[PDB]
């Protein structure tokens, strides 16, 4: 009940996520995994965010112990669910 | 193209998005997606119409509420949906149908009635019966038996409402 309520997004599909606003990016990305089996398709290691600005050059890649909140998200913004890869 | 934007309402517990997975990704699991207001991207073709893909799934949040409502004024196409084996949200889709009517102003609105995971019929509390009897309650709210896990008229509801914004 209240939190972030970011468009976790992974590819065409939009699931909301709700996360503490001072989840820690390294937890939203793992309570996500937690989600959707096409999350879950690898580990974390393979599998960050990606603040997609509305240019994905825009866009950006957060962190991991860093706080939605650093961006001051505020709900319904627009994460995707990116490779960590490298 | 037609443009169907539709509001999945349910309760908490029922499983709105988890029709949203089988449909958008084709994946059923126990964990019910969460209940913020998630839309899904689906592009479909309806009698051989090209639709576009936007849909809304609205649930039990008051921080979404504000978007919840906006999508209740638009209101394209509304699939209320409870568990088959939940009769406190069978009954509680009740109201929040009111929500919608109370906007819209009237009940000749797209609309359909869902009585999905049958697979739980095993346990069925509220049958396209009890479904039914409440679809036609609601004015025969036009209801559907589905299964979001042996993915039952889980695609004709969205196909019930489009057949009904075809105004």
């Amino acid at each position: 009940m209240v939190a972030l309520s970011l468009k976790i997004s992974i590819g065409n599909v939009v699931k909301t996520m709700q996360f503490e606003p001072s989840t820690m990016v390294y937890d939203a990305c793992r309570m996500i995994r937690e989600r959707i089996p096409e999350a879950l398709a690898g580990p974390p290691n393979d599998f960050g965010l990606f603040l997609s600005d509305d240019d994905p050059k825009k866009g950006i890649w957060l962190e991991a112990g860093k706080a939605l909140d650093y961006y001051m998200l505020r709900n319904g913004d627009t994460m995707e669910y990116r490779k960590k890869q490298r | 193209m037609r443009e169907y934007k539709l509001v999945v309402l349910g309760s908490v517990g029922v499983g709105k998005s988890a029709l949203t997975v089988q449909f958008v990704q084709g994946i059923f699991v126990e964990k019910y997606d969460p209940t913020i207001e998630d839309s899904y991207r689906k592009q479909v073709e309806v009698d051989a119409q090209q639709c576009m893909l936007e849909i809304l799934d609205t649930a039990g949040t008051e921080q979404f509420t504000a978007m919840r409502d906006l999508y209740m004024k638009n209101g394209q196409g509304f699939a209320l949906v409870y568990s088959i084996t939940a009769q406190s949200t069978f009954n509680d889709l009740q109201d929040l149908r009111e929500q919608i009517l109370r906007v819209k102003d009237t009940d000749d609105v797209p609309m359909i009635l869902v009585g999905n995971k049958c697979d739980l019929e095993d346990e069925r509390v509220v049958g396209k019966e009890q479904g039914q009897n409440l679809a036609r309650q609601w004015n025969n709210c036009a209801f559907l038996e589905s299964s979001a896990k042996s993915k039952i008229n889980v695609n004709e509801i969205f196909y019930d409402l489009v057949r009904q914004i075809n105004r």
